[PDB]
RNA sequence: GGAAGGUCUGAGUCCUGAGUGUUAGAUAAGAUAUAAGUCGUAACAUGGCUGCUGUUGGAGAACCAGCAGCAGGAUCAGUAU
RNA sequence: UUGAUAGUACGAGAGGAACUCUUGAUUGCGACCUCUGGUGGAGCGGCGUGCCUGCUGGCUGCUGCGGAGCUACGUCGGGA
RNA sequence: ACGCUGCUUUUUGAUUCUUCGAUGUCGGCUCUUCCUAUCAUCGCGAAGCAGAGAUUGCGAAGUGUUGGAUUGUUCACCCA
RNA sequence: GUUCCCUGUGGCAGGGGUGAAUCGACUGUGGAUACGGAGGUGCAUUGAUAGUUGUGUGUAUUGCGGCUGGGAGGCGACUUGGCUGUGACGGAUGGGGGCGGCCCUGUCCAGGAUAGCAGAACUGGAUGUCUGCUGCGGAUUGUUAUGAUGCGAAGCAGCGAUGGGCGAGCCUGUUCCGAUGAAAAAGAGGCUGCUUUGUCGUACCUAGACCGCAUCUGGUGUCCACUGUUUGCCGCGGAAGUGUUUUGUGCAAGGGCCGUAAGGGAAGUCGGCAAGAUUGAUGUGUAACUUCGGGAGAAGGAUUGGCUCUAGCGUGCUAGAACUGUUUGUUGUGGGGAAUCUGACUGUUUACUAAAAACAUAGCUUUGUGUGUGGACGCAAAGUGAAUUCUGCCCAGUGCACUUUUAGUUACGGCCUGUUGGGCUAAGCGAGUGUAAACGGCGGGAGUAACUAUGACUCUCUUAAGGUAGCCAAAUGCCUCGUCAUGUAAUUAGUGACGCGCAUGAAUGGAGCAACGAGAUUCCCACUGUCCCUACGGCCUGUCUUGUGAACCUACAGCCAAGGGAACGGGCUUGGGCUGAUCAGCGGGGAAAGAAGACCCUGUUGAGCUUGACUCUAGCAUGUGUGAAGUGCUGGGUGCCCAGUGCUUUGUGGAUGGAUGUGGG
RNA sequence: GUUGAUUGAAGGGAUGCGAAAGUGUUCUGGAGGAUCUAAGCCGUUCUGACGUGCAACUCGAUGGCAUGACAUGUGCAUAG
């Protein structure tokens, strides 16, 4: 045989990357007011980035829903509640979105830092100093009640509203992000390059699902280490 | 005009009738004209997905993709809201 | 009108387009009167799971099940320290 | 193949021929251009586009008729 | 009828003698020539041949044997 | 890479020619002769060079001097020797205004042709304002279009900026994106005088000066280029500039590219292949169906030149009338209609025999993953292929997942016990449960309704479950040219209907055709040399002359009948024969030429690809040896060895030896 | 780098109907992987020419596409 799409298109990554710009804030235990100067676009992701400015430094974050240029905010442990404001995690009460959760106090975000989305603050152990959350996928999650985070969802609504509805416009979303378009299906590639393979009529010819455990990487193609398959 | 097709009238008869409607829905909310909260005029418009801005007095705010606020925006500015009050 | 011709009225021929009737057709869904029947028993008694109206799924067939409503019901009604 | 032979011979009837004479054709073969048809970058006319300053006269494009010659859809020709 | 004896080389088999340092492999269209086991035209017998229409046999290969619908078809099957 | 100029000569030989502050590069950025960037324009000049030589005027720069100022004005916008700005950024489209060129027009000075006539022609040259901002003012105002305004409109006064008509840079708006349109070098500045400006390239050729073996009908980045007609920078014709010869024939048959045809009108053919036919613009008139947008330029009918006038306002377009000709006017530009199969649509493909029903696509569904610079509206792997309407039943086999806190099976090393055995300490396999938009699968036999016929109903064998909704002799039906109807004079074709369907059937996707298609099929109108059946004509070839002048192929050769022969002879045996040596044709034979048959078989000859072939292997999983010191804690058996295990700082996280399992990658 | 035309979505103006809710007509504007044509780019058919060729893939007529999921010079990255 030959090596298949799915490592080539690994390879061509470390080759020529996509590059985000890796945003965060930093470590101010005192109460500072900020100034947001701008807010903008940028390539590979969805949502704006707002550029705000403290007293003796300046950081990039994911803006919230409700920010607008000129606007102050204050950052600190103990900062009061409102739209924007990195604030420490006890001082939120239960039910209130936050977005961008740091894990080890003093590691800028971690989680939610997508368009649209955001985590829950569910309950405060205040014995042992433990908050429990739910993350954008589900997962319930302890964190101590020192890490920050900040007020409101994030910017850019539901961009799944609008259909792609046409060719170019799914040919323009995968030239900026690195998406493989366009997709020719395994069934109709010759034996030569692809697990599925030729024969007289477009068929896989044995199970789809594999395993995760044990075999050669390069059998992991289809549908790995599946639990269940059907509609519902 | 048209009766039924509005601003998807541009589309000709592609793409299936079902997929012609979410175009129209969400085409009215994105290039529709809103009122300005500092200045008080009508002249609010898009820039990309997100992004709103003013063509007199030049502010900027930050929304949603196509329609200026969301509904799970408004669900949770409110409650910071209530808070600060009570 | 000197004539070649011009003008008005206009049948008929040749072609296209609506209408309003009437009718043939392989196959094929109903209705009704019969015979002589075959399979069951849905309704009428609390008719052996009370019955009926709307709606949505299912079964050889009557019909069966879910959600709300009606008595044309098997109740004009029953002891508060 | 037409007319005559003949509604005759033959036959209860119904039906129904031949030798000899006579009229036209179909197809093959070999010629021919008087007539009719086709063609005719020979010739004459009509209507245009550009160019010679315009009219006259030219060159270039499309069109009607179209002699001679060639031809067929036209004309001629079979042992006792 | 039941049995028995032949001929042809147009069918399809049987065989493997020639050709694998290559003999262009189906049908149609076009064009020529040969055979007779004669379909028509010419001559002549038989009859359960009255006439008419056909049926069966002999001499005879000079001349003729068409136009279409459906199928790639050979073949087949209908119309004139 | 000297091909450029001059001289001599029958192509060579000899001697000449390329001049830079103000052209490009040597300098910026992870890149560069097109991106960024200190600096110019006219006129004249050689045989051959010129933004380079000479000259009129300007701009920058190297260094060296001399003189001089740190404030005046304006209510304000701002004026002045009086710093900290730029470089620096996408597509589409409207309005205003135009470099050069071209056209119309008044006047003046000239040019070229002419038999005759021409209100005096034709040609050349020269001349012929508001995007914005401030003060007062105090409510209206404007666009082709969207508008502007008590967060201060119009208006008045200022500041700043900058002959007529057909538009390039430029000014000013609107719009489009899950796409929002590089980076770095390079800031300072008044009036004057002298002085400086390094290195390398520069001749000539866009195809007869390049590549394709060549003076090869092929290929090769960018810029400029007039006019009549016209919506058109196309087609059909003209300029400017550029290229070009002067003693071959005159035209048989057969070819290559074209023109015209009586009467018939697809009878031709596998098949309307080829040709003919429709064609611009403006009134009129437009169906079924349909995703309501379309279908649609549906279909069908009519008008069109020249001349002389009228009407409108926006002055070149639009509307109306009379007259006229040998009846005729677009001297260009889609054939249409009725059905079936199939793919939704715009797109992509086998450079050199396949353009498609194949591939892609939006939409729909399933799977994995809490972190990569990227943080689940994310990132990655598979299947189906727009919308609409649907997507049934089977977990027994194979695969995948979880669990073994209630069987068995199983390796190094360590520990235990014993005379060289036996116990204890893994994952995996096995077992239990779940999963079909995982791979896939989805039955026979007997009776039974008052004529026959059939079987709602019953018994029976049997499966993991026995093919559901729909659809069909369909690109899927062997038998088979199935059976009935319909179109024809005549139907192995087409369409409609029927269904025990060799072997239809549900994201292996089923049913379904609005819109789109150089896709596959059948019929109708129109039209014709496709044919009946061919004729005549044009140009280039061929035929004939001069010059230049190949190749393939070749045992030896070259008339027939029969015979025998390795079973189809030019030559052998027995018979029959044209014609003494030319020229043009032609396709019967030479089992003609080309190529050590690709089909087929054999060889103990290969290679591409698959897996339930044999033997192995990267990686991955799981025990275990090596590694760093000190301490506490809970549990096992007999004092014991081990498990987890927290803590302390003073090793470190980079690795490395062997064992068992898995492994068409 | 990319000519000249065709069609006429949203938004905006005017005018008519109606008790109201609502709706008719017509201008303006200039959307869309919307329809042709040019510079040009491809390669459907003639199974046309040619087939020791102009040519180791060309020539003629006919046809398809021409604002893009485009075409093209040059710096860099990917190698059996
Ligand atoms: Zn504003």
């Amino acid at each position: 045989g030959k090596i298949t799409r799915r490592t080539r298109e690994a390879k061509k990554k470390q080759r020529q990357p996509i590059v985000k710009v890796c945003l965060s804030y930093p470590i101010i235990p005192q109460v500072e007011e900020g100034e947001v100067i701008d807010i903008v676009h940028e390539r590979s992701r969805g949502a704006p980035v707002a550029i705000i400015s403290f007293k003796e430094d300046d950081c990039m974050v994911p803006a919230s829903e409700g920010m607008y240029t000129g606007q102050k905010i204050l950052i600190g442990d103990d900062a009061p509640i409102d739209i924007g404001n990195i604030t420490k995690i006890k001082n939120v009460p239960e039910g209130m979105a936050v977005n961008s959760v740091e894990s080890v106090y003093g590691d800028g975000g971690t989680f939610a830092m997508v368009n649209g989305s955001y985590s829950l603050v569910v309950n405060h152990r205040k014995e042992t100093n433990e908050t429990v959350i739910k993350i954008p996928s589900g997962k319930k999650l302890t964190v101590s009640s020192e890490c920050r985070c900040i007020v409101g969802v994030v910017a850019g609504g539901g961009i799944h509203d609008k259909p792609l509805l046409k060719a170019s416009v799914a040919h323009y979303k995968a030239k900026a992000r690195g998406h493989v378009f366009p997709r020719v299906r395994g069934v109709a590639m010759n034996p030569v390059e692809h697990i599925h393979g030729g024969g007289n009529h477009q068929h896989v010819g044995k199970p789809t699902t594999v395993s995760k455990k044990d075999i050669s990487q390069e059998q992991k193609i289809g549908l790995v280490g599946a639990r269940r398959t059907g509609y519902r | 005009g048209t009766k039924k097709v509005g601003i998807a009238g541009s589309f000709g008869a592609r793409y299936g009738s079902t997929l012609r409607k979410r175009m129209k829905a969400v085409l009215e909310t994105q290039r529709a004209k809103y009122i300005c909260e500092a200045c008080g005029k009508k002249t609010v418009k898009r820039e990309a997905v997100g992004i709103w801005k003013c063509r007199s007095c030049r502010r900027v705010f930050a929304g949603g993709s196509y329609a200026k606020t969301t509904p799970a925006g408004k669900i949770f500015i409110n409650m910071v809201k209530q808070y600060n009050t009570k």
